[PDB]
């Protein structure tokens, strides 16, 4: 799995950010979350 | 010798798994180490 | 790190750009062999790659 | 006498087949044995530290069960490696303070790990200041970029 | 023999140093590693990332420290927290002999 | 054979990835790509006190 994760499409790792949020002052603001799809508890 | 016997038995039952580990780990280490070669960092493809 | 396209990625010697798989599919496929940065072995890009 | 005949034949066959193998193996094991002995002190501490960090690095990527937890802050990056000077080397030897070992475990009380520069041709030792990138602007049409590549920023 | 009790637990990480084998099948769903991005723009992160190593290393570190934030939850101030190299009592190294 | 050949360089490179002052690992994001690229400045990854020689 880690062999086919990154380094096959080029000179880079493959990251898939399902949920990105901003932390700033100290509240953490949530921008994007994915409920269902490739990122579901399993 | 007896504890070496049980260790070697659990190893011999999983000798195919050791061979698979070596096979599938020797064919991607260069490809994985390629990404973190350009500089003091590692490239990432943030799809989102 | 800050700075976009300061080192560019070498797609020479890796999977074809049309062979990239959609993220909607979680099925794992066998990993191909013999893929690394196949640049002419000079320049600042990927100095510490496999070819060296 | 009959048992001696049989045992001598069998043992002689086994020894003739597996004697030179053992001799050359024990001859070739001298450098590996010396290397393992030389870097023995960094064995127990390495395994202890990896055992300690395994639950943390497991809960980091297994805590959500569907993702990985990371703290993302933007920073500046150093100059890419030059061709001749920064070539890979496999001449790494020794350990911290000149001899092999481990640092004491890194809690939050002593957080910055001392950077260990090894004979590899690549380092980030002289990044002690904020300086503009030597290849500040680069063009990928005719391969001409602003600034001069260097190993001493 | 000293490290024999911890070796079975270290094998979870000592081969793949940044990856833990237990949760790989669910973190990485094929060709893309999953990740959750926490883009922190707190003055501690800004001070450590950018203004480190210069003469304004304390320009806004004390600005956050004087506010309601606590040093425990902040990333350590690299100019004051001791490191195993120059810590008092000499270098802090453990050697197995 | 390939593991023994290619692991020391991976180890050295990942060691050089880590920034002692900022902590963690630095990963920069990435027709094939844009013709122009920029690298504004490099931050102080280490300090003179934090350097120990192997």
């Amino acid at each position: 799995i880690i062999g086919r994760a990154g380094g096959i499409y080029g000179d880079f790792f493959n990251f898939y950010a399902c949920d990105l949020t901003l932390k700033l002052n100290v509240r953490t603001v949530r921008i994007t979350t994915q409920p269902s799809g490739r990122c579901t508890p399993k | 010798l007896e504890q070496l016997r049980t260790v070697s038995d659990v190893l011999n039952e999983r000798k195919q798994d050791l061979a698979d580990i070596l096979t599938v780990a020797g064919k991607f280490i260069t490809s994985l180490a390629e990404a973190l070669a350009s500089g003091p960092y590692f490239k990432v493809m943030l799809v989102n | 790190g800050l700075g976009i396209n300061a080192p560019p990625p070498c797609l020479t010697g890796f999977l074809p750009a049309s062979q990239w798989r959609s993220p909607a599919d979680t099925r794992t496929e066998p990993l191909p062999s013999g893929l690394y940065c196949k640049i002419p072995k000079d320049a600042p890009n990927a100095v510490r790659g496999a070819r060296n | 006498l009959v048992a001696a005949v049989g045992f001598g034949n069998t043992g002689g066959d086994i020894f003739e087949r597996g004697g030179p193998y053992l001799v050359r193996g024990a001859q070739d094991l001298l450098p590996t044995s010396a290397l393992l002995d030389e870097y023995s002190p960094a064995l127990f501490c390495t395994i202890r530290n990896y055992h300690d960090a395994a639950p943390k690095l497991a809960g980091a990527l297994g805590g959500n069960g569907y993702s990985l937890l990371t703290n993302s802050l933007v920073v500046g990056v150093g100059n890419p490696y030059v061709y001749p000077d920064n070539l890979p080397r496999v001449n790494a030897k020794g350990g911290p303070e000149g001899r092999p070992g481990c640092w004491q475990p890194i809690t939050r009380d002593l957080w910055p790990f001392p950077y260990l520069v090894m004979d590899t041709g690549a380092s980030i030792a002289p990044y002690n200041h904020f300086e503009l990138g030597q290849p500040m602007f680069a063009e990928y049409v005719w391969g001409r970029q602003v600034g001069e590549n260097t190993i001493n920023p | 023999g000293r490290a024999a009790p911890y070796l079975v637990g270290a094998l979870k990480l000592i081969l793949t140093v940044p990856f833990n084998i237990d949760n790989i099948p669910k973190a990485i769903r094929g060709d893309y590693i999953n990740v959750s991005l926490k883009l922190d723009l707190t003055l501690s992160s800004v001070d450590n990332a950018f203004l480190s190593g210069t003469g304004v290393s304390g320009m806004l570190r004390a600005l956050e420290q004087a506010w309601g934030r606590d040093p425990a939850t902040m990333i350590p101030d690299v100019r004051f927290t001791p490191n195993p190299h120059d810590a008092p009592g000499g270098p802090l190294v453990e050697r197995g002999e | 054979e390939t593991g023994l050949h290619a692991y020391p360089n991976l180890a050295a490179n990942v060691l050089n990835i880590n920034s002692p002052n900022q902590g963690g690992i630095i990963g920069l994001p990435v027709f094939n790509y844009l013709p122009f690229g920029m690298n504004l400045a490099s931050t102080a990854m280490t300090l003179p006190k934090q350097i120990a020689y192997s």
